[PDB]
């Protein structure tokens, strides 16, 4: 196709493409048109382009409907869909993350090798909490969401089965 | 005749605009809209559009909608022919009747005579009760076809609504089952009967929701965020697959180099053996443009199975995950990979097996659960497999598991090893306790006996002396090693003994 | 030379007379005595009697017994060639080495090149640790062979001692696994490791003893009282089996009549539908001389699988047991029958399927356990099977299960029915609640709506009008009907589409 | 249930006792009575006895008889399995519906899967109009089946009532068509339409009666006196035929000697060349117990096609009849033998060809009629045939015809000749007028030139010098020569080039 709809920072850009050998010419609704030129090719994690003569360096990643682009402090999913794709995608429900328990349950029946968090400490989403030793293999358990340690009830050398609450969060 | 145009447009309406909204309300696309996003823009040809059911019981004949609940036909995905059927939930709940199945059978029979995949989009309330045994027979004909086409033409199942009762058994037999995160579900018996019989009360989503199946039951291969990505991701899959069991995996351009070196790899296996590492890093760096379409990601996480391309050709990959259960092999991980292996084989897709398994997971749970049978399945798979098999052992390869992970004894082609590999009967410790009994009461003898076994056997070199490891390579060069290894195997041709079929443990 | 006679006699002594006593002490016979009772009196030819291992580590070379732990060779069972190996526990514990395997491989390779079954008598301590990876490799070659012969020549496994570790996987892949009531056991991981890793304490017999496996794990097919009957029963089994996948089931004289009538059958189905009856009664009366060799009797008891003969020819049988779980199909019953069917088909043995199933067993346990996949297996099995298939529905045939039990939609040849048969989408009750919603608040409407569905659909006649039941027969004549039905199918020949192999769910 | 017995007996009544009489009134037996005499006493197993049609138009659903117009199933003829369907004229005229055909397909599909002939007993008023296209589709599935089985399993059609419209095309494609002297008939279009479109007035019997077809159209293979002999002669026929294209002609005891001599034969060829003789005398004397089952006796009488046995094995025979058209080959004689040859070959039945043809029958009628194409058919048949081919030229073998009649150039195996044989380019007369033009004005030159061609070329010896006649034998020994000739060819195996199918002229 030639017609696409680029969906950025919550903004839709119905666009048309025409390309030959040199580069490509993207045209927007308002009649304006940019000229993209690039070395890029699938797989390249970094893209050095030349849009409207001015350098544009991006960090690329694959995503179902396009890619994850990162320019300045920017970092956003850029969906490149076709008009009917886009049209329908708009009928798709808005995903709401799962719920989190404020209780860190032990998922592997092993031995607690170390706890690197104190009571009343504040933790970042995904931060290393403790470390259970499985079968001569270390497993690092981490904060689900940012929160603050209510109470701990296990320490080095401890040996807990599944579900045993390791820590509690307020 | 613009009359034709009318009939056509009428049919396209399904159970009506009011029901279409209903559907959309559930965040669910319509049968037709799903077909629309699946197939190459304007390439869909529909069949049996005005088909009506033949029921006369329960005044069923007063409601004879066109299409009878399912949209069937063909089209292409990136120019390649594909057969499809999307159940239309808005028409009699997309309930299975004699004629609904018949429509599905026509394109299945067509997919088989022409050697092209079949994509099934299930979104049905279940059997059409009023049809009596006719609904059952309808299922039968689909089932039979599903069976005859197993390993003959790819059968990808897409569950995008409800799938209950006998129905579940069809997707069951297809090669893949994808579900849509929250709007879909499947189970043989409904939540209400589970209550009346088990006194247990549970919601459809709890009983057989996308999540329950993508990580507890072992039934689904992935749960997509919604209808749109689900359809997008399925084409992505189809792009890797061969069109049938005669041709080999498809080829396409690739902007990567078979001689790419990843020095980073040289330090992926941590020095401390109790410290994991993510096996997936390796996969990505080996995989072509770093693209890895994983299968059953959220289940049996102690093992990874997926698709990648090398020099633009599809290569299946089975690998151990140290991050979970310490890369152990267990009933579930076995069942998970075993099937993946067999599918790849049946369809001439090569296998790359990345190894780091300690042994199988201990437990009464496992033994009483039948690891003796399930565990065997993965072994059976590699034994049986005849596509090209390349293997790279990154660290641990001990005993039985060592053998099962595409060992040279299962007739794999290339058996590579990282210097950090350790192939042996069992760990130095336990090995020592068996070999040296009268020496335990001397904690320095056994402490030394182990220190020797370790120094003398925990490595890839004794295996090398034997020929079991064709070579020990520098980690950075793995992509280069493996790519050409397969390259040379493109012509591979090996014969298994004649038989109606196998008897693999169930 | 009488020197030869000496060496010979020498070898025959195994780990020596003191150990031979030890063995006998555990009520266990010796490798050689087991062989002796298995093969036709004096028909055993032994091979590699003086083979010695090639180990040099751990002073292993100072103990080079003859035979190296296993007795291999060939002989006959009722005059028919059979290949065998009996592990000699008294010799290095019958531990598996490079050379022990090799010995087993020799007769496996020979069984395949000549189309004769292989009887494996396992009674080993496990791998020969001192051999390092050579012990692993040894297992490999056995496995590979086990795999290649699957469904090509029968592989009957006899466990008469311990079977630990990788080893379990071989019998795992053979077509049958029989164990000896108390002197045998098998598990992937040892009870002691189960402790140090699960902190669970359990005895070998508890972990993987004959009972645990013939009843809980789904691994063994039967537990024999002792070494002597175990061997007698194995020959019995072999007498039914075909020697390989080329010839068809063996024939032999039979002192019974294909036209025999059992009037008793006419009252086998009880009047009250909540009252069971023993499906096995039927089996016996149909079976030729009333002989029925049951497989996995003590497992998945809600389904029966066995062998019988008709007009002196082998006929495999799958039947529903009302006595247990009310003849329901469930993960286990499914896995149990599924494999039986595939083996019988891979080996040209016809199938007789006796039906009386209500549906599948409801439950969170089942769905979370994956019935969608396991349930399918039996379906897959019948769908794939091409031997002659005859069916007799004695009573219940409802929904999905109805279809799965060798229905006519799976292309069975003869679909017979007793007048007491009831084939329908579901029970009258549930059916009614679905078909007549706006009628529940009137407990007489639904009481009547059900009374009609019951009167109009719960029977075999609607299926008859459709052709799905070739005929409704008088119970007493079943033996007569079925016998000739199979007779006329002796020439059956059906072709499944070409494919490397199937992709059946695992 | 004695309820079953009632339903059963109810069904057995067909269109009722009043119609049964009507039927019997026309000298016609009932569907079931015909089946009863066809199959080995009590060996019939009926299928789909309670099948009912699925029509809803024209109040068709108020008349839902059991069986829906046709009796299907299997049984044996002299112990050999045979599949059958007898149309029940008393039931909705034995009119073809969706379901009536389905029943026929079930046993056609069964005949093919088990390799057994299909005997079709047509006695139908034609399609079931109320069913609309479903009646058309009904025919379709039969036709298709009829086609796939052509030359794979013998298809004997028996017409014992009316057969009109598309219907005729089924028996058309079977291997044999027998009709019952006065009670049967068949034609694509009815006498009444023949009127309204041709203004020609003709009766059904005239249009397509047993006689019209057994001697004018070339459609039937024989007209039997009545229903009873019809049935009896069909089994007789079946006793000669192989059960399918895999096995070879059946064998049975034979009280006759392969070395029998018929001196009477030495004078069968009359001295005067203008006097016929009955080629059939020879056939009977050679035939085993003098038994000769003739095909299409009353048609293309200038040629004979039939079956006989030798040493108790089936042998097909094509031979020229001097008594008619002077044994000329003509469009019809050609079409008549051509197919016989092809059926015999398609089914491994050897051929014995007895020769005495002068050439082809001259005429504008022949040329405009396409002898170029029809004539070739027989040639094509022998050229293609690979079963064993023995030939005996009794007298005349001139030109083209000589070649067509299983000549040695068509790769026949034995090309025997009686001393009275005369193989040559054309007669001495004609030959002479061409070879010697400038000599006609001298009636003594040509009178002498002929006398020389006659004395030098009209015999079997010039052909013998060439090897074209393997040997010239004494007439009395023919039975002996031919019997062992075939005996020695029992192993014959010859390969034709690979191809989907032939393109023989139509
Ligand atoms: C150390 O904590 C004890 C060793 C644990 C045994 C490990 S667990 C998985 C490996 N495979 C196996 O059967 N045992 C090994
Ligand atoms: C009484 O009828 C209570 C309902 C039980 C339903 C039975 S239990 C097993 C059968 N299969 C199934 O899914 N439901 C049936
Ligand atoms: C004698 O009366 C004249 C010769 C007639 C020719 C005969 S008629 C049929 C034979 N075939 C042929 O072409 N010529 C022969």
């Amino acid at each position: 196709g030639t017609e696409w709809v680029v969906t950025l920072q919550g903004a839709d850009f119905p666009v048309t493409i025409a390309a030959d050998h040199d580069g490509s010419t993207v045209s927007f609704d308002d009649g304006s048109s940019m000229r993209v030129t690039s070395d890029w090719t699938p797989g390249d994690q970094l893209a050095n382009l030349m849009v409207d003569g001015a350098p544009l360096v991006l960090k690329v990643g694959k995503i179902s409907g396009g890619f994850r682009i990162r320019t300045r402090g920017a970092d956003l999913k850029v969906h490149v869909r076709t008009p009917r794709q886009a049209e329908l995608a708009r009928l798709m429900p808005e995903k709401l993350p799962p719920d989190t328990s404020k209780m860190l349950l032990c998922p592997m029946p092993g031995l607690i090798v170390k706890v690197d968090v104190e009571v009343g400490q504040e933790v970042q989403e995904g931060q290393a909490l403790c470390t259970i030793e499985a079968m001569k293999m270390e497993n690092i358990l981490r904060a689900e969401k940012k929160g603050v340690v209510a109470k701990i009830n296990a320490s080095a050398g401890n040996s807990l089965a599944v579900d045993d609450v390791i820590m509690e969060f307020e | 005749l613009e009359q034709l145009e009318d009939r056509r447009a009428a049919a396209r309406l399904g159970g009506g605009q009011k029901r279409i909204d209903a559907q959309h309300g559930r965040g669910k696309l319509t049968a037709r809209e799903r077909v629309d996003l699946l197939l190459d823009e304007g390439s869909f040809e529909e069949f049996d559009m005005f088909v009506t059911h033949r029921c006369t019981d329960f005044n069923m004949q007063d409601q004879k909608p066109a299409g009878d609940g399912v949209v069937t036909g063909w089209g292409t995905i990136n120019g390649r022919v594909v057969y499809v059927f999307s159940q239309d939930f808005t028409v009699l709940g997309g309930s299975v009747s004699e004629t609904h199945s018949k429509k599905i059978c026509k394109i299945m029979d067509m997919a088989m005579q022409n050697g092209a995949p079949v994509i099934g989009i299930n979104d049905s309330g279940g059997a059409r009760i009023q049809e009596g045994v006719d609904s059952l027979a309808g299922y039968g004909e689909v089932f039979q076809r599903n069976i005859m086409a197993s390993g003959v033409v790819p059968q990808i199942s897409m569950i995008m609504g409800p799938c209950a009762g006998g129905a579940v058994y069809s997707p069951a037999m297809t090669d893949f089952i994808f579900m849509v995160k929250d709007s879909s579900y499947m189970f043989v018996t409904g939540p209400d009967v589970v209550k009346t019989v088990t006194n247990e009360q549970v919601s459809a989503e709890e009983l057989g929701g996308a999540t329950t199946h993508t990580r507890k039951s072992s039934v689904a291969d992935a749960a997509f965020e919604n209808d749109v990505e689900a359809l997008a991701e399925v084409r992505r899959l189809v792009d890797f697959l061969p069109l049938n069991n005669r041709e080999k995996p498809p080829v396409r351009p690739f902007f990567d180099d078979p001689d790419r070196i990843e020095p980073s790899l040289d330090t992926l296996v941590p020095d401390n053996p109790n410290t994991p590492y993510d096996m997936k890093e390796l996969i990505h760096k080996l995989a072509d443009e770093g693209d890895f379409y994983e299968i059953q990601e959220e289940f049996a996480k102690n093992i990874i199975t997926g698709f990648i391309r090398l020099e633009g050709r599809t290569v299946g990959v089975v690998a151990n995950q140290p991050l979970v259960l310490a890369g152990c092999l267990d009933i579930d991980s076995s069942r998970k990979a075993a099937r993946f292996v067999r599918f790849c084989d049946a369809f001439e897709i090569p296998l790359l097996t990345l190894i780091d398994v300690p042994g199988f997971l201990p437990g009464t749970s496992q033994e009483y659960g039948g690891v003796i049978k399930h565990g065997a399945k993965l072994l059976y798979a590699y034994g049986e497999a005849t596509v090209p098999m390349v293997t790279v052992i990154t660290r641990k390869a001990y005993g039985g598991a060592y053998v099962v992970m595409s060992s040279k004894h299962l007739r794999a082609d290339f058996n590579y090893a990282w210097p950090t590999a350790e192939v042996a009967v069992m760990g130095a410790k336990g090995a020592t306790e068996i070999i040296h009994r009268g020496d335990l009461g001397d904690p320095e003898k056994i402490a030394q006996h182990t220190a020797d076994y370790e120094e003398r056997f925990a490595n890839p070199f004794v295996a090398s002396e034997r020929g079991f490891v064709d070579e020990v390579i520098q980690p950075r060069s793995t992509r280069k090693r493996v790519a050409r290894a397969f390259a040379s195997l493109r012509n591979k041709s090996v014969q298994m003994p004649w038989k109606k079929h196998d008897n693999i443990p169930l």
